[PDB]
RNA sequence: GCUAAACCUAGCCCCAAACCCCCACCUUACUACCAAACCUUAGCCAAACCAUUUACCAAAAUAAAGUAUAGGCGAUAGAAAUUGACUGGCGCAAUAGAUAUAGUACCGCAAGGGAAAGAUGAAAAAACCAAGCAUAAUAUAGCAAGGACUAACCCCUAUACCUUCUGCAUAAUGAAUUAACUAGAAAUAACUUUGCAAGGAGAGCCAAAGCUAAGACCCCCGAAACCAGACGAGCUACCUAAGAACAGCUAAAAGAGCACACCCGUCUAUGUAGCAAAAUAGUGGGAAGAUUUAUAGGUAGAGGCGACAAACCUA
RNA sequence: CCUCCGCAUAAGCCUGCGUCAGAUACUGACAAUUAACAGCCCAAUAUCUACAAUCAACCAACAAGUCAUUAUUACCCUCACUGUCAACCCAACACAGGCAUGCUCAUAAGGAAAGGUUAAAAAAAGUAAAAGGAACUCGGCAAAUCUUACCCCGCCUGUUUACCAAAAACAUCACCUCUAGCAUCACCAGUAUUAGAGGCACCGCCUUGGCUCCACGAGGGUUCAGCUGUCUCUUACUUUUAACCAGUGAAAUUGACCUGCCCGUGAAGAGGCGGGCAUAACACAGCAAGACGAGAAGACCCUAUGGAGCUUUAAUUUAUUAAUGCAAACAGUAACCUGCAUUAAAAAUUUCGGUUGGGGCGACCUCGGAGCAGAACCCAACCUCCGAGCAGUACAUGCUAAGACUUCACCAGUCAAAGCGAACCUCAAUUGAUCCA
């Protein structure tokens, strides 16, 4: 059908999956923060 | 042919032309015949002895071989008892 | 994936213990059997396979009186609520054991074969040539784990000087130990087989979806 | 812009410049030394010049080691030098045919040795080169002592190495008293391998072991100021009374 | 005469030198307080295919030397022994120089992508011209001009440019127009001009007039791909856990009938830069189930998942 | 005059139409949502719990189900913290869409289809229509009034290509066949009446089945009846659109244009070229013949030593797994791990020549004699014809070396005086480089 939404917001799915703490438990995350820490990013993680 | 390496930024020998090719100092290649050492049973005794002739490159040819090279084959070596020693120099060429 | 397996549970309940489904998946999280999802909720009841275990501090060959026939949603065969001394526990139901009736656990190797009712379970010392039992395990005390589904018997079909041949109901044969446990009588639930599914609702309340791509290749 | 050291020799400027700087000497002069192993998978030019085939002109010859690979199962025990062989092979011993990868492992035992300085039995996973190296070294004891730190290449094997040393160099009761003149007869057999009890003690460590060791050693709860003023004070009163 | 146009220092680039950095916060980070690291890169790419092979990257001046050596002995690859190693700018100047006024605003679920722009001056406690228009619409006829003419038109001549083509006015491509920015990088050997000359060169090299030095010569944009490592199952597929919904009539526990709520999407009509990157309006199918549905969780890329449609896995 | 609306919670937002002041729901300043609702829980050791729910009462099952504490030990200090606004969220937008639950069943709540005219066409939607009633059409599609029967397929209810296919396809009960004798991370807390895999299609009768065979279908056709603007053949009105006035105000497109018709020509279909004819200049509204109109570097066809698949009885490999064998590491008595081989499986890498009156099919691919090509040399063909991939004789069928020829390049090919050594080659093509071996 129409098919523009797919951004169906809840903030215990964002902080879950794109958290803080999720970026820290994986060793590829620590990179992930790692990266933006050094691009300059204002903000690391959800 | 790697005008310029990656290690020196040199220019480089094709290996191929110096297994098969003979520079003498005036600019002058010699090769052999492609074929001279196949099938001799088979080839008449004259084709036999224009296969085993050392013979000359062509104009074009040496100057492909002289760029397939570098200048060290294009000094003058003085071995010490060499076949080709009196073949390394021009005598009496008019034009 | 976070898969803990639901079977936790260490101390022998007889109430029934939550149940959790699987969809045919790992540890992993990943489709490992295909077909498998989205039956009815159930229930697991907790099935003492030991027949022959006595209580603590106890003595050898025992009583058990049959509380409850009932239905198992986890299996094919009826489980009997016994009870005998202080405790109950459930064990598969052969058929015709009704609520009242009395059953026998015993190890002992008489030298004559017992004459046995239909319920009861004996060694195969004790049992005789050629005969019809269900509950049977390969090395003694470890629980049984052969021909207990709904209507199955394997027949006992000779004695041999340390072990026993048993025909397992795929036309098999398998030695086994002579003083291992073993229930006489076929299971109850006869007539399961002829019981026709009759539609695809049936067969995914039962808990089996169809599926496809079942080769992962 | 540029670095004013090189990035090979940033770890050397840490180890002269930190906590690193105050490890005793001999200790960096062993992280320092860091010297070649002994030829196990790979057979050595007996020779430093060698007239090769096809001109007999004779070349220098240099043998370049494969690059082993050990396991953390090889640190918990000990292989001998001996480790993984992770390379390529070609198919069938051909080289115009497919290249393709290869893993070679060793063979592992669960022996069990007996160390007559500790006294007592250990079960490790040893390979036959380690059977043969202890049997060239006449024993257990032996092979620890006199191999080298990477010839040995375990942290296990160092961790026996000190101490079995500390053991020497203290010359404790090992086994118990009522022996004294069996122990003198151990100590005795192994006098050869003995060190100062302050080298003994940082043999084999790593260097993640060295600098908590260290810190350990100077972590010193301050001392309140009221003492050093009060002993500032006590003597210039005694200078004082001395003048 | 409007819109504009103009500006110069904010900074930046390449070198040299010198080795540099109170509280809260890994739980849903920024939240006062409870029972485990270590494993060959692969592949694009050259070989005008590709299958052994294919530079360097994993600290190493000049020369030896692109030599020995390796090699579908081919593309190419390639040593060693030995040997002489105080700050500046024929840099940028606001589309440049850094992406930077900022990793911000904005975009994306996320990894991630990623901007733009300011100019009065000593003190503000003080002038002209791009395009586009306007002042000022047009008068037969035609690549818009040219020859001219007393005179703008009238007369005569006259098939836009680029590119690609055997041949384009072509009804072949490109292009509204303006400003700015935007595309020829080097060796072997020659030749020319100096220096010196059987020797040249500030050694490691050449030399049967040579040798040394200089000068001259090698473009820009554009795939589908491939491999590695991350990020994604808030959409959708399936599953798990604990929830919920299903009027009325008929019927009397049935994947029941008609039919709402809801779910779907048969036919038509509208719509098409739309209300909408799939909607609307009527018509329709299911609507107590193999149903729909909220919330949380799981499966991840040659992988998942699939009641197979090469379907779906954030348009 | 309108409304499956409205109010509340949940989720999501995060101050986003409160007051004042200012400029042209914008900007700034000032205010505000007050816990009783909701959230943030539980001191444990051992242990207890066979009994559904459905008005739960008879009674009815099958698919077999959620609600539960005790003996003792320690524990009186008491009510903090946080959410609380709105016209709101997800769709780039103040978006006709998406959006869970409770309650109201037309509202007590919420809202406004028309900026103002006029009343052309075309277009959208609606209503009405004489006579006739499918003559329309691919087809009764749409409308109008409701209905009948027959076939084809699929047994059924279900599922499917989100966004052109909802079907005869997929799934499904039923049946067959194949594999498996067993324990704790799937299958499974299972055990041959079980589990895993594949296939066919319900059923009554009989043994790639076959013949019947009922019900169902937004499937595919056919018939009757009615009904109707589908049509003969169109019409009238109303609403939107429209046109005009006012405000706001895009986009594709565009070499430049001072932008006519006819006949001819020309890269073969001319506004612009030749010959004629026409011809004051500017709007507005229509229209759709042309501008080979716009859109989107044609998806059809071919090409590329471009890419990706897909399958194999294509090439190369078993590095990985498997089951053997051989050693290696133990127990002996007169299994598991490692190394080397093999055959399998899964793969993994890689490629898929050329000419061709498009490409494919078919045929050819090197060399020589003849004709086209008549008299130096040359001269094409998917042009016309004929042949070869050797055979003989001896084995000077040695060795050297002036000078030449040359298949239009190179590679290759050919002749040859003299000289030394000697007996005293025939040949129409009659073939193949380099590296390796
Ligand atoms: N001298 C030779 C000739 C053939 N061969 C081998 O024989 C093979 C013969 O090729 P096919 O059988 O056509 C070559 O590929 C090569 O492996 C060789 O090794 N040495
Ligand atoms: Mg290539
Ligand atoms: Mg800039
Ligand atoms: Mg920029
Ligand atoms: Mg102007
Ligand atoms: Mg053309
Ligand atoms: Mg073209
Ligand atoms: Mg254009
Ligand atoms: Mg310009
Ligand atoms: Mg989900
Ligand atoms: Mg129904
Ligand atoms: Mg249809
Ligand atoms: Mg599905
Ligand atoms: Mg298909
Ligand atoms: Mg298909
Ligand atoms: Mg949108
Ligand atoms: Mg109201
Ligand atoms: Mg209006
Ligand atoms: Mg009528
Ligand atoms: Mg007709
Ligand atoms: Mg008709
Ligand atoms: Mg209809
Ligand atoms: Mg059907
Ligand atoms: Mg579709
Ligand atoms: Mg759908
Ligand atoms: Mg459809
Ligand atoms: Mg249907
Ligand atoms: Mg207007
Ligand atoms: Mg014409
Ligand atoms: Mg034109
Ligand atoms: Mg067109
Ligand atoms: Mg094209
Ligand atoms: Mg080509
Ligand atoms: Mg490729
Ligand atoms: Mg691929
Ligand atoms: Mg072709
Ligand atoms: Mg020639």
């Amino acid at each position: 059908k129409a098919r523009g939404n797919e951004y169906q917001p809840s903030n215990i799915k964002r902080k879950n999956k794109h958290g803080w703490v999720r970026r820290l438990s994986t060793p590829a995350g620590v990179q992930v923060i790692l990266r933006r820490m050094l691009k300059g990013r204002k903000s690391l993680s959800h | 042919l790697t005008y310029f390496s990656a290690r020196k930024g040199k220019r480089k020998t094709v290996k191929a032309v110096i297994d098969r090719f003979l520079r003498l100092h005036c600019g002058l290649w010699v090769r052999r015949k492609a074929g001279y050492k196949k099938k001799l049973w088979k080839k008449t005794p004259a084709r036999k002895k224009r296969l085993r002739e050392f013979v000359f490159c062509n104009k074009t040819q040496s100057k492909l071989l002289d760029k397939m090279t570098t200048s060290f084959w294009k000094r003058r070596n003085w071995y010490v008892d060499d076949p080709y020693q009196k073949y390394h120099d021009r005598t009496n060429l008019k034009v | 994936a976070n898969f803990v397996s639901w079977k936790s549970r260490t101390k022998y309940t007889i109430t029934p213990v939550k149940m959790r489904k699987s969809g045919g998946r790992d540890h992993t999280g990943r489709i490992r059997v295909h077909g498998i999802g989205g039956g009815h909720k159930q229930r697991y009841r907790m099935i003492d396979f030991l027949r022959f275990r006595p209580e603590e501090t106890k003595s050898g060959p025992f009583e058990e009186k049959v509380i409850q026939v009932r239905y198992d949603p986890c299996r094919s065969a009826d489980i009997a609520l016994v009870a005998g001394g202080s405790r109950k526990r459930w064990i598969i139901a052969t058929e015709n054991m009704q609520a009242g009736d009395t059953i026998l656990n015993s190890n002992h190797i008489g030298r004559m074969a017992v004459a046995a009712r239909e319920g009861d379970a004996h060694p195969l010392g004790a049992l005789p040539v050629g005969t019809l039992i269900n509950n049977v395990e390969s090395e003694p005390g470890r629980g049984a784990q052969y021909i207990r589904a709904a209507g199955t018997c394997g027949v006992l079909l000779r004695k041999v000087n340390g072990t026993a041949i048993i025909q397992l109901p795929s036309k098999r044969q398998m030695q086994v130990l002579e003083t291992c446990v073993a229930t006489v009588g076929r299971v109850s639930n006869v007539d399961h087989n002829k019981r026709v599914i009759g539609k695809a609702g049936r067969n995914r309340w039962l808990g089996k979806r169809p599926n496809s791509g079942r080769w992962h290749r | 812009p540029l670095h004013k050291y090189p990035v090979w020799l940033w770890k050397r400027l840490q180890l002269r410049e930190g906590i690193c700087s105050r490890l005793p000497g001999h200790y960096l002069r062993s992280l320092e030394e860091e010297r070649t192993p002994t030829p196990v998978h790979y057979r050595p030019h007996g020779a430093k010049f060698k007239i090769n085939p096809k001109n007999g002109q004779r070349e220098r010859v240099e043998d370049v080691p494969i690059p082993i690979y050990f396991p953390p199962e090889s640190q918990r025990g000990l292989w001998g030098g001996e480790g993984w062989i992770l390379g390529q092979i070609y198919a069938n011993n051909d080289k115009l045919s497919k290249r393709l990868k290869k893993v070679w492992k060793p063979q592992l035992f669960e022996r069990e040795f007996y160390s007559e300085i500790l006294d007592k039995k250990f079960t490790v996973t040893v390979t036959m080169r380690t059977l043969d190296l202890i049997d060239e070294a006449y024993g257990l004891d032996f092979y620890i002592l006199k191999a080298s730190g990477e010839d040995l290449c375990s942290k296990f094997g160092m961790d026996l190495k000190r101490g079995m040393l500390l053991r020497l160099a203290r010359q404790d009761p090992q086994l118990h008293p009522e022996d004294p003149e069996r122990r003198a007869a151990i100590y005795d057999k192994y006098k050869e391998f003995a060190i100062p009890e302050e080298e003994a003690e940082w043999v084999g460590l790593t260097l993640e072991e060295a600098i908590e060791k260290q810190r350990l050693l100077e972590e010193k709860d301050p001392v309140p100021l009221f003492k050093i003023y009060v002993a500032e004070l006590i003597q210039q009163l005694q200078q004082q009374a001395l003048s």
